[PDB]
């Protein structure tokens, strides 16, 4: 089962890396009711754009600031480093994915591979916790389930990385 | 509005239901990749762990290891409060306007889930089976 | 008129009580099926699981393979739901015809039930023993 | 009346918590009969029914039927009786609103806490020296 | 008239004073102190484990081990007393504590409501990493 | 003990299914005051008849149906779909149970006429719930408790048909 | 140990009986305010006495009947079945005790003492869990603690009975 | 690890008779307003001190006394006999964990060492909740905190000692 593993690890890098930065970059993360310039919008990380309305498909760049537990949030959203830092260590962890196939010898690599995306996960769990505690009627949207499904993928592929490593340093000692 | 089917879900956002699941895959997760470095803490037994921590059963198994230790300390203090938070607020929903008696249409739903969890056992049960047996 | 010695059941419809024991039984069954299939889950076992499961208490014994774990975290969830109900007012039930303490007339029944249990026990004993001393 | 300093007894009457060390007594030895006529000698029969009572769990379960009939009675009783007293201690805890609790409040059953700690070595030290000589 | 302020991160310490918080951590080094010693007098209440029992008792979890003495079970018996009398106590009025808005009916709590307690879960995780690759290299050495 | 197992499970099978049958086709589930077309009734899972008046005997057809969680349950307790699915399970059951003794050679027989019982009762709670559940003074009659008794016996039959199982596997192997 | 275990046993059992019998006769269950012809009493299972007054020593039997589970509650504290069974329960007891020194034999003697006793402290539970029952400002006086005390002493006695008991068939055995 | 051991044991068993000997000498136990014969004061367990206005290091003798259970909590805080007791055992900790070094022969003074320290440390929790109950705007002054760490020193030094009584009667049997 090494080349099924191997092609669940980066099928499943690569799938939990593009579902992550499209999501990053998309704005269909929330559905309520405001102002591109109230009407109905969808806004994501970064812009709010209506759909319904005489500026359809207008977007507006949101204003993240319009006590210091507040400031922080307010700053952790702002910046969306959470999601950002998820999207690079997805980044990172398919890299040593891909740098497993030839350093061999040098086993380390894919169990990198694996605590990158376990850590991508944790970042992304972070993002979202964030993200809705700094939102306080409205519904989620295709971009948010994305970065959700996202999570759900690295953690699987960190666990197969692991596994990896794991029948890699008990087949070499016996 | 009528309570729902659902309604002992109730007490919480539908986001703390979503991120109690993620942060359950999480700590399962951190504890096998903790523990595969320090009966044993393979996937699926930390899968079973936390479960069996969050639903206040216990277990068959407890970490050893310094890191799988603090990880097993952080999801204890988590579930004490998000189960206490649950059970508080919950008394609140269900006495809000006298002493009335719960009816099975209010937990009906919670018999659904354990009935169909019991029909995927099964399931799950014969298929593991048909696939050792070949 | 005081509240009857059985006032502890009052928090739940009588129709709730029957499907929890039905419920009982059918997790119990469901399990032992499904655990000879992949110490044991033996019917008396997967109804001692069970019981404890739902008393909060936890035994000797937990499931190992993936289809008694389906069974067992349904069970538990079921467990969490129904007894979180069940607890939430209890006290008021029990004194029903401010703040008072509870006082001994009104968990008389338990403790009837608790004695009798015990005389049962010792009865039961007995049998099993003079059957065993044949 | 001010609460006194062992106040989260307030919730149940003298006569329940008598009744509940009587009938703690009285489920440990029937349990130690019936199974006796990682074992239940007196003292893991004590333990594994203190255990029961507080929702802490033990080393050890029943096995036999008279063993179990004893058990699921002593976990039913447990579920009630502690139900009850949290159920209760809820309302006295809130009686004249989101106030906290103030180490005056629960001072004794800190003052429990170190006298049972005292106890146990006292208790240790003699185990000791009666097994030293 | 400033706007009702939010419940703050740590807001689930709230139910209880500080001093309580304070002379818990004492009284969970004191137990787990005094269990270690009673069982060196007479797998085993080593300090760690002594500390892993005594986190478990309190949360009320469990864990592998439970003491086999006299004295061993003296301490482990009150301080699952002293468990149940603090525990019940912090948890009775828990989610009021969680949403209340002061100035300087029944509702769903929200996850704003409960942040920090993720925040203190994930940040947990990222610790037990840390000590996990720590605790490899010092023994790869 | 074989004869006698197999006999527990022979009568247990009948009587399940025959207790079933009769719960499904009688009309003494529920005791309640209405009108069979308001005077004291004894209704079932089909038909509402009085017990008191001039009418005393007359029998009428329920009207099951006078959102989508309320329309389901309707439908489901309209159907009756789940205790007529244990009747049949249990049918299946009993003939299992009745090939056991012929073709003798296949031990899987009666493995399956005890999951076939594990599921009639399952299916039986599941309609006692919906029946409840949609019947929201009152009483439960008769044809009630024999759809209940039928519960107890068809899980009984399926642990004894397991055991059955398990004692030919563990004497045909060694 | 075999010496101070029947000195324990035997000790024990005269006490616990000693206590139990005193507690049914006396009269200082109960102090509450009453009378005995509103002045303070002194209560027994049978007889209420006035402790101030004019009528000081005065005692008039109780009227124990001045729903179902109410007349059950007061025939039952009347008979004070539950005490007066727990006397008898201990006087066999400590037959038993008596008679395990002749019949050496049979061993099961001093195991039926130890069933007795262990039975006699159920039987005052009950009793005590009745009187407070039936008696829904007031303190209990000596002779209630002489029966609780003889519930302690009679369960600590059975348990050193079936120490006793499997002594011996732990030794002989062997 | 016999001298890193024993050097922990004497600088931690100096450290916590130190702070606690300081914290029951000093006088920044408690920050209130009030009086030194209101104004912003600072307080221990024997003096009240102003730190504002023209009596500004002005300083008074406390009146611990200006229900049993009340008189208990006064009388205790007012002779401070547990933080007095938890110094004298630190005290006698301390020459225990000296005279480990001379007498050697015999081992169990350095477990006496840790027996003291331990119960040093039991000491210094119930003068913490006495203060404080007694007690009921204001905070708490270095004093105080001193006290505090005295005790987790305290309980730290108890344990190393423990364990060097360990190895020396792991080492001496083999
Ligand atoms: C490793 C795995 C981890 C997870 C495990 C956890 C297991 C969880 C298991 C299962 C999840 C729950 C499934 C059933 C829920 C239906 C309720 C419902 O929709 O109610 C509606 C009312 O409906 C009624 O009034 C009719 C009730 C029908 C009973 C369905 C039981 C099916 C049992 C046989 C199943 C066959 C076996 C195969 C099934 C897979 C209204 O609800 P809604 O508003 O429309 O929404
Ligand atoms: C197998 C065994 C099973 C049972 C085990 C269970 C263990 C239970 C253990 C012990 C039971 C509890 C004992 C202490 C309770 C005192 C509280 C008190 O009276 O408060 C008063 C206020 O008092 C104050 O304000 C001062 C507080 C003094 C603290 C006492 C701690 C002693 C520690 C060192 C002890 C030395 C060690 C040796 C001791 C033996 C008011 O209360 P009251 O209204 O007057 O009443
Ligand atoms: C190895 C691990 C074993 C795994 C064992 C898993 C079993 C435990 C949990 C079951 C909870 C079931 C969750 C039920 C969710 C219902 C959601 C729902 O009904 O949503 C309605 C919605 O709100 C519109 O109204
Ligand atoms: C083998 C088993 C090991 C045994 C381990 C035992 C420890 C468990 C329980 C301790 C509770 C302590 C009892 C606390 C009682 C206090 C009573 C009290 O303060 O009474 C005041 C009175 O009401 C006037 O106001
Ligand atoms: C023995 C094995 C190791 C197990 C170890 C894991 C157990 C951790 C449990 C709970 C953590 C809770 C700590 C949260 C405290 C943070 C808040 C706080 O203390 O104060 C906030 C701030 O100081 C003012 O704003
Ligand atoms: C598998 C090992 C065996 C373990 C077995 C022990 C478990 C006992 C648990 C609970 C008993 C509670 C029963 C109490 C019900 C009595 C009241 C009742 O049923 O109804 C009252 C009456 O019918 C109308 O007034
Ligand atoms: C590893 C560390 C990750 C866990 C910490 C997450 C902190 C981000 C939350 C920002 C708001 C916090 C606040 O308001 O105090
Ligand atoms: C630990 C895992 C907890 C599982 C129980 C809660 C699951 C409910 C999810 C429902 C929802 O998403 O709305
Ligand atoms: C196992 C369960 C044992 C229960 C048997 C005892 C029941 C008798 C107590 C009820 C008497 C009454 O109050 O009417
Ligand atoms: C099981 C044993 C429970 C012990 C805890 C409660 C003890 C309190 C008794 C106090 C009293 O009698 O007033
Ligand atoms: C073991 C306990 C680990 C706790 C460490 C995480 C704390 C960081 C989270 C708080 C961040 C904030 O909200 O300011
Ligand atoms: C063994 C049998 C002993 C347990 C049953 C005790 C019954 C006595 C209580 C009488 C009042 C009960 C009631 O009110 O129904």
């Amino acid at each position: 089962d090494r080349g099924i593993q191997m092609l669940i690890t980066t099928v499943g890098a690569f799938a939990a890396f593009s579902l992550m930065t499209i999501a990053v970059g998309t704005d269909y993360w929330l559905y309520s009711r405001g102002v591109c310039r109230e009407v109905m919008t969808h806004s994501g990380l970064w812009r709010t754009c209506c759909l319904e309305g005489a500026f359809r498909g207008v977007c507006k760049k949101i204003d993240h600031f319009p006590d210091t537990a507040e400031y922080l949030l307010r700053a952790v959203r702002a910046s969306s480093v959470f999601p950002i830092l998820s999207v690079t260590l997805l980044f990172f962890g398919g890299l040593c994915v891909a740098a497993s196939e030839f350093h061999r010898s040098r086993h380390s690599v894919i169990l990198s591979a694996g605590i990158f995306f376990v850590s991508a996960g944790l970042s992304n769990i972070i993002g979202i916790i964030v993200y809705i505690s700094a939102n306080a009627s409205y519904s989620y949207g295709w971009s948010f389930y994305f970065g959700a499904f996202s999570f759900i993928i690295a953690e699987i592929v960190g666990v197969v990385a692991v596994h990896i490593y794991i029948e890699k340093h008990q087949q070499l000692r016996a | 509005s009528k309570p729902g089917v659902f309604s002992f879900l109730d007490p919480l956002a539908y986001e703390i239901w979503m991120c109690i699941v993620f942060a359950y895959i999480g700590v399962s997760v951190v504890l096998f990749l903790v523990s595969r470095f320090s009966n044993e803490f393979g996937i699926f037994n930390s899968l079973w762990f936390s479960l069996g921590a969050f639903m206040q059963q216990g277990c068959d198994i407890s970490p050893r290891s310094l890191s799988g230790r603090i990880v097993g300390g952080v999801w204890w203090f988590f579930t004490l409060i998000i189960i206490s938070s649950y059970t508080a607020n919950l008394a609140a929903f269900l006495t809000v306007e006298k002493t009335s008696a719960l009816s099975l249409s209010n937990v009906a739903g919670v018999f659904y889930i354990l009935i169909g969890g019991l029909g995927l056992a099964m399931l799950v049960a014969l298929i593991e089976f048909c696939y050792k047996s070949r």
